[PDB]
RNA sequence: UUGGCACCUCGAUGUCGGCUCAUCGCAUCCUGGGGCUGUAGUCGGUCCCAAGGGUUGGGCUGUUCGCCCAUUAAAGCGGUACGCGAGCUGGGUUCAGAACGUCGUGAGACAGUUCGGUCCCUAUCCGUCGCGGGCGCAGGAAAUUUGAGAGGAGCUGUCCUUAGUACGAGAGGACCGGGAUGGACGCACCGCUGGUGUACCAGUUGUUCUGCCAAGGGCAUCGCUGGGUAGCUAUGUGCGGACGGGAUAAGUGCUGAAAGCAUCUAAGCAUGAAGCCCCCCUCAAGAUGAGAUUUCCCAUUCCGCAAGGAAGUAAGAUCCCUGAAAGAUGAUCAGGUUGAUAGGUCUGAGGUGGAAGUGUGGCGACACAUGGAGCUGACAGAUACUAAUCGAUCGAGGACUUAAC
């Protein structure tokens, strides 16, 4: 199987739509910030509810 | 689940000492026969002096097989050795005896010749 | 699973007495030919317990005629009558499918009266 | 259900006998994820072994904990570590012995790291 | 036409009054709550929908906690119409439970059907393999399409996809017995759907 | 089909036959229904309608075909690039090797035969089959739907009665109609029968290791066996093609004319098929003709005098997390501390089947007791003990002409 005709300039950019990556879930340490992810725990101090946990 | 081409040994003083499938009966049709069912068949090996000889081709009937039989309440018959018991063109078979324990399930066929001829009938 | 049995412990059945795989029970088995009720008996070496409270299982052997029979049943059912335990049995293990080849000396001297 | 890690039968017996030891000698490891929520479901069995010490008991947790000295200077194994150390300590808890802490991805390959500590 | 629908538990072995086996389903369908009666005088057509297995308050949302107020009862998961009863012996809050069946009444059953996720063209359709052996490398695949004049494939083809998660009616089923102490039917046979899912227990078409 | 012609292709259109997967045409093999019979019943010949469904397991040969074995309601033809090689097999023809007969003086030749002889491709597009993300459906939302339309199913054999009845010199043997039971095919599921089950359990060989014994670990396909729960399942079990309704084909007609009688037809009314349309089951309002009913949240704050535009927000949802009956990922579904969603811990169920250790019998290998003991992967029911914290993002203000209010 040999592609049979070149894909032009619009069908190209039309796969790209869907190929966008995404926002992380991010919110602020109410420690530090800013900001942190979704619950995990931060680079930023390291506490997570709230125990300093390096 | 005897299907085309299984050699069945046999159960009576007919001559015969093992039976091959040819086609079962029932239909289309059917390639499996638990017990109680009856098959075209040859006989491959037999022992010497008997009125069915080797190449020979006379119907037979299922008695055991290490396949099981399903009573309807719950117990299973099922035996460690497959049979056969020969049939001239009706129910009353051509054998003399019928050597072995028999399925129960015959009796409930038309098969009430056979039932009377073999000794245990469990 | 405890709403599964609590139907089910109404037919229970608890006329017999326990028994392990490896040993020798007599089974008195209702039989119907039309019309009667032979009590037949059955005879030979318990092997399988395939377990699940009403859905449990039995395998009594016997071999006959030469032949071996190989005949499940009810733990629970109404048609076996009355269970008579002939012998016991020390056996190591608890699927004893290894006789449905061996015969017959073999089998009668793993068949050991505990 | 189990997880399979990408790793045969076998290998992941010697995966979670190293890890399930680790935790004694170290009381925290930086896995991965997986590789953190999966080894819960052992060492809380691995601990509950420890609450009891019988004869029996020990011998049943030496095929998940190997031979590894723990503290130096008192020369004890890991073996040791749980029934001395371990059991007397969670005689009030029932369950839950090692909470698992999510952390943030890893830069070589995406992999989420992941902290594990006994509690 | 009666029926009520609910979870299922599981299968058992139920003899009774012979030496019989009988293979027995175990459903959880009791009590329905008459939520909304379906009028032919406003949408054309008569249906009750019951409502089954009540969830706490979290669960459910405004659009719907006002929809149990005219039964006035609980917020409750599954909802489906039935379609259609003799007309009517119903009122919107009477508690319908098991108490309509015996062990006579022949009965379709329906419901959602175990998902086996996506699974190829043997086991999806039947479709037989090919040899496993004799230097052939075609085994396990679905194969020809169709011919070469109309260059396509036809509409109907079977291929891979994602077997089950569709909805089943397995009918002429026998109620077994009737538990209303429990909340508890008993029916002959197998009923389709995955463990715990939802199960409308209908009456049958007979005859 | 063998052909004629050489008009697509010799900068390549793979040729025979099998395996899969089919559809379609009926000029019909059955099954449904009828005329005639050189049809007494039974079984036929033959001509009609009828494609809905079924249309087998071999032996032989590369074979299609063909014959034969035994069944069967029957074992239909035929097209679709003599269907189907970017789906497979090369067994033959027609690569080189190699022989045999024949022919030629010889190289070699032969639709004369025979043994051996690299079958390549990551799927671009349209198709097909499943899954999603937008958007629309005159405000946003949550449930349940209706059905225009799309599919699936559509096969039948026995047996017993009716009835040894009609029929028949007799032999032989029913029509119609009921009732039980199969075959094949299909749709489900695991309670039994089983299979499998690589973190379950027991035994065991070699070596290696925890100082040694005892006890264990490693590796040998999981070292090897013998068992096995949950799940996936078939050969296992349950169900299916039911009863119907409505118009029709070929028939069969009742009336009646033209053509005083006659005449199924021209006006008029019927009956009649496994055919058609529904009933049975599945999808389904993207059905832009965007349907329906129930219950929700409300009708903000600012700019633009205005048309309009933003920002914050309710109903609800989404990100993020624990997962599973779901599952490629998305999705669905159970759930997020007025919590059982998952793991653990208990109590179990099933599985393995008598733990270590101790004492005793035995010189010993081993047995016996403590003791259905010990060990347990997803299987059940409790328990906040652990992880589902924090929080964020999205989402309305309902155009206007007319009719009735």
């Amino acid at each position: 199987a040999v592609p049979f005709r070149r894909t032009s300039k619009m069908k190209k950019r039309l796969r790209r739509t869907h190929f966008k990556l995404n926002v992380p879930g991010m919110t602020e340490c109410p420690s530090c910030g800013e900001m942190k992810l979704s619950h995990r725990v931060c680079k930023a101090c390291g506490s997570y509810n709230g125990k300093d946990i390096n | 689940m005897i299907q085309q081409e299984t050699r069945l040994k046999v159960a009576d003083n007919s001559g015969a000492r093992e039976v091959l499938t040819i086609k079962v009966l029932g239909g289309s049709g059917r390639k499996t026969a638990n017990i109680g069912d009856v098959i075209v068949c040859t006989v491959k090996q037999a022992t010497p002096g008997g009125v069915v000889k080797k190449g020979e081709v006379v119907k037979a009937v299922i008695v055991r097989t290490k396949s099981g039989a399903r009573r309807s309440d719950g117990s299973y018959i099922s035996f460690d050795e497959n049979a056969c018991v020969i049939i001239r063109d009706d129910k009353s078979p051509r054998g003399t005896r019928i050597f072995g324990p028999v399925a129960r399930e015959l009796r409930e066929n038309n098969f009430m010749k056979i039932v009377s001829l073999a000794p245990e009938v469990i | 699973q405890k709403l599964i049995e609590d139907i089910t412990k109404e037919q229970l059945r608890t006329d017999l007495p326990a028994f392990r795989p490896g040993d020798t029970l007599r089974v008195h088995v209702k039989v119907v030919e039309g019309n009667r009720e032979r009590i037949q008996i059955f005879e030979g070496v318990v092997i399988k317990r395939r377990g699940g409270g009403i859905s449990e299982t039995f395998t009594v052997r016997k071999i006959s005629y030469g032949v071996g029979v190989e005949r499940t049943f009810p733990v629970h059912t109404p048609k076996i009558a009355k269970i008579e335990v002939v012998r016991y049995g020390k056996v190591r293990r608890a699927k004893l499918y290894y006789l449905r080849e061996l015969r017959g000396k073999a089998a009668r001297i793993k068949e050991i009266r505990r | 259900s189990y997880r399979k890690l990408g790793r045969t039968s076998a290998q992941r017996k010697a995966m979670l006998r190293d890890l399930t030891t680790d935790l004694i000698i170290n009381e925290r490891i930086e896995t991965t994820e997986t590789r953190a929520k999966e080894l819960r479901s052992v060492v809380e069995k691995m601990i509950t072994l420890g609450k009891r010490g019988d004869l029996h008991a020990r011998r049943q947790a030496a095929a998940y904990i190997r031979n590894e000295v723990a503290n130096e200077e008192n020369n004890q194994d890991a073996l040791q570590k749980l029934f001395s150390d371990i059991a007397t300590r969670y005689e009030e808890r029932q369950g839950g012995y090692t909470r698992i802490m999510k952390l943030g991805p890893r830069r070589g390959d995406g992999a989420p790291m992941a902290i594990i500590e006994l509690v | 036409t009666k029926g009520i629908l609910g979870r299922k538990i599981g299968m058992t072995q139920v003899f009774a009054e012979n030496g019989d086996l009988i293979p027995v389903t175990v459903i959880e369908a009791a009590p329905n709550v008459v939520l909304q009666k379906k009028t032919a005088e406003n949408d054309g057509y008569e249906a009750i929908q019951l409502g089954f297995d009540d969830k706490r308050e979290k669960l459910s949302n405004k659009p719907e906690k006002g929809h149990v107020a005219k039964a006035e009862t609980a917020p409750k998961r599954f909802v489906k119409e039935l379609r259609g009863v003799e007309m009517d012996a119903y009122e919107v809050g009477q508690e319908v439970k098991v108490e309509i069946f015996s062990a006579g009444e022949i009965v379709d059953v329906t419901g959602v059907s175990k998902g086996k996720g996506f699974q190829g063209a043997i086991k999806r359709h039947g479709q037989s393999r090919g040899p496993m052996s004799h230097g052939s490398r075609y085994h396990r695949r679905p194969g020809s399409m169709g011919p070469v004049d109309p260059n396509r494939v036809f509409k109907g083809k079977l291929l891979p996809g994602r077997m089950g998660g569709e909805q089943i009616t397995v009918q002429n089923l026998e109620i077994v017995k009737v538990d209303a102490e429990r909340n508890l039917l008993l029916i002959k046979g197998n009923v389709p759907g995955a463990k715990k899912s939802l199960i409308t227990v209908k009456s049958a078409v007979k005859s």
